[PDB]
C-alpha cells in the first residue's frame, strides 16, 4: 500500500454546533477514499448526514452518499469510509490540490476546505516504457522542467525505487554515473497527466535532485510534495 | 438540447456558472394543483446533463458581523404541500477565518384568497439586506436577508 | 518546423542536432524523429543587440557557450555566454574564447579533462588551461596554467 497521511482535524466540534470530523484520504486498489472519523460533541442526537464538494481540479466528488445509517448520539465517534472517484466536474482550484467540503446534519450545514494528497491520484497504469519515457521527455518543452529537493534522504536507490513502487511511481531505468545513481521515473494522474522524473542520488550529498518533466508543470510542486512525504514516511 | 423533464414547462430563468462551463435552465409547471419547478443542468466540458427544483431563488454576497468576508448566500422560495417557505443558506466554503452563515427557513404566507399562488421571482437589495418575493398573484414580501424574518408584505397587482 | 521568431544562427554541434539561436534563446533540434526544438536556455543580457557569431558546446552537451560581438566605443568587444546545463546557471564571459580537451598526462592511465579559455582584461590577455572536475582515481591532478596572450 501507499503512504497514507495520519487523519487530521478538518471540522472541529465548536465551530460546527458540536460536529467534529477528522480525515484522510487513502488510495486502495484502484480506489480513492476520504477516511474520516465524525464525533458528536453536542448534547443533541445527529442524523440525517450528507456531504458534497465544490468543482475542483482533479473532478473529485463522492461515488456514493454518505454511509452514516443510524444516529450518532452525543458523545459518540464513528469511523466513516467515503469512496471518490474523479469522474466530477473540474474547476481549476489554488491552491491545485484544495477541495472545498460542505457536511450537512439535521442541525445545520458546515463548511471546511482540505488539501488532497496527489499520491492518491497516481493510477496503477503509470509505468512508461523506455522507449516511450525518452521520446515524451524529449517531446516535453525543456522550460517544463522543474528541480526540487528531497532534503536529508538517505535511503538507497532500490528502498527510494521500491517505495514510490508502492504509491504507483514506477522506476523505468536506474543510471550509475560515477557512484551516482539517477532514477528515471513516471507516473499517471487520474486525469491521465503524465509525470516523468529524474531523480539524482550523489554520495555525501544529504539531499536528492527531483527533477520533474509534465506538459502541466503547476502539478509539479505537488507531486514533490508528496514524493517527499513518501521518502519521509 | 433541451431535457424532456422541462417539455411543456414555463420557461423562466436561464443561470450560468462564472466560467459558462455549467448551464442551468428552469421552468415551472402546475402539476396536479402546484407549481412544480424543473431545472436542468447542463455540463459543457463534459457534455452531460441532469434533471432538478425550484423557482424563485437568487444569491447574495453578505458580509455577516465580525467577519472580513462576504458569505455568498443562496435564497430560494417554495410552496410545496408543508406550504410556502423561504431559505437563505451559505454556498460553498466560508472563506478562510470566516465564522459560517447559519442556514435560515422561514414560512411565506400564502393567505385563503391566495388560494393557488406561489413565488415566481426574487431580487434582494445589496444595499439594504432584504429580499423581495413577488407571487404570481401580484403579492410582495420582503425577509430580512440575514434573518429571514418577515418584514412586510401587501399586494401590489 | 516553424519557430515563432526568426533565428538569427544556427551551427550542428553534433552528428544530430542543430543548435538554433534566435534574438532571446538556444534551442537544440536533433533531426532524429517526430522531436521538435528544445530550449536550452535564455539569451543572458550582455549578448543583447550582438552579433553572434559562434555557438560551442562540450562532448557532454552540459556546458553550452554562445558568442557574439560588438562595435563598442571603436573595438570589436567579443561577449560569451557560459550556459550550465545540469547546474541551470549561466555565466556571462569568464572564458570567452575556450574549448575543452581531454588529455593524457605522461604517467597517468585516464584523460583529464581540460577547460582551456583566453581573455584579455585590465591585466591583458591572458590563456588559462584547467582540470575540470575530480582527476580519474590514480591519476595525478593537471597543474592549473596560465599564460599571457
Amino acid at each position: 500500500g501507499g503512504y497514507v497521511a495520519p487523519k487530521a482535524v478538518w471540522l472541529p466540534a465548536v465551530k460546527a454546533k458540536g460536529l467534529e470530523i477528522s480525515g484522510t484520504f487513502t488510495h486502495r486498489q484502484g480506489h480513492i477514499y476520504m477516511e474520516m472519523n465524525f464525533t458528536n460533541k453536542a448534547l443533541q442526537h445527529m442524523t440525517d448526514f450528507a456531504i458534497q464538494f465544490n468543482k475542483n481540479s482533479f473532478g473529485v466528488i463522492p461515488s456514493t452518499p454518505l454511509a452514516i445509517h443510524t444516529p450518532l448520539m452525543p458523545n459518540q465517534s464513528i469511523d466513516v469510509s467515503l469512496p471518490l472517484n474523479t469522474l466530477g466536474p473540474v474547476m481549476k482550484m489554488e491552491p491545485l490540490n484544495n477541495l472545498q467540503v460542505a457536511v450537512k446534519n439535521n442541525i445545520d450545514v458546515f463548511y471546511f476546505s482540505c488539501l488532497i494528497p496527489l499520491n492518491v491520484l497516481f493510477v496503477e497504469d503509470g509505468k512508461m516504457e523506455r522507449q516511450v519515457f525518452l521520446a515524451t521527455w524529449k517531446d516535453i518543452p525543456n522550460e517544463n522542467e522543474l528541480q526540487f529537493q528531497i532534503k536529508e534522504c538517505h535511503l538507497n536507490a532500490d528502498t527510494v525505487s521500491s517505495k514510490l513502487q508502492n504509491n504507483n511511481v514506477y522506476t523505468i531505468a536506474k543510471r550509475n554515473v560515477e557512484g551516482q545513481d539517477m532514477l528515471y521515473q513516471s507516473l499517471k494522474l487520474t486525469n491521465g497527466i503524465w509525470i516523468l522524473a529524474e531523480l539524482r542520488i550523489q554520495p555525501g550529498n544529504p539531499n536528492y535532485t527531483l527533477s520533474l518533466k509534465c506538459r502541466a508543470p503547476e502539478v509539479s510542486q505537488y507531486i514533490y510534495q508528496v514524493y517527499d512525504s513518501i521518502l519521509k514516511n | 438540447d433541451r431535457h424532456s423533464s422541462l417539455a411543456g414547462c414555463q420557461i423562466i430563468n436561464y443561470r450560468t456558472d462564472a466560467k459558462q462551463k455549467w448551464l442551468l435552465l428552469t421552468g415551472i409547471s402546475a402539476q396536479q394543483n402546484r407549481v412544480v419547478g424543473a431545472m436542468q443542468l447542463y455540463s459543457v466540458d463534459r457534455k452531460v446533463s441532469q434533471p432538478i427544483e425550484g423557482h424563485a431563488a437568487s444569491f447574495a454576497q453578505f458580509k455577516m458581523e465580525g467577519n472580513a468576508e462576504e458569505s455568498t448566500l443562496f435564497c430560494f422560495a417554495v410552496r410545496g404541500q408543508a406550504g410556502g417557505k423561504l431559505h437563505i443558506i451559505e454556498v460553498g466554503t466560508p472563506p478562510t477565518g470566516n465564522q459560517p452563515f447559519p442556514k435560515k427557513a422561514v414560512d411565506v404566507f400564502f393567505p385563503p384568497e391566495a388560494q393557488n399562488d406561489f413565488p415566481v421571482a426574487m431580487q434582494i437589495s445589496e444595499k439594504h439586506d432584504v429580499v423581495f418575493l413577488i407571487t404570481k398573484y401580484g403579492y410582495i414580501h420582503l425577509y430580512d436577508l440575514e434573518t429571514g424574518t418577515c418584514i412586510y408584505m401587501n399586494r401590489i397587482s
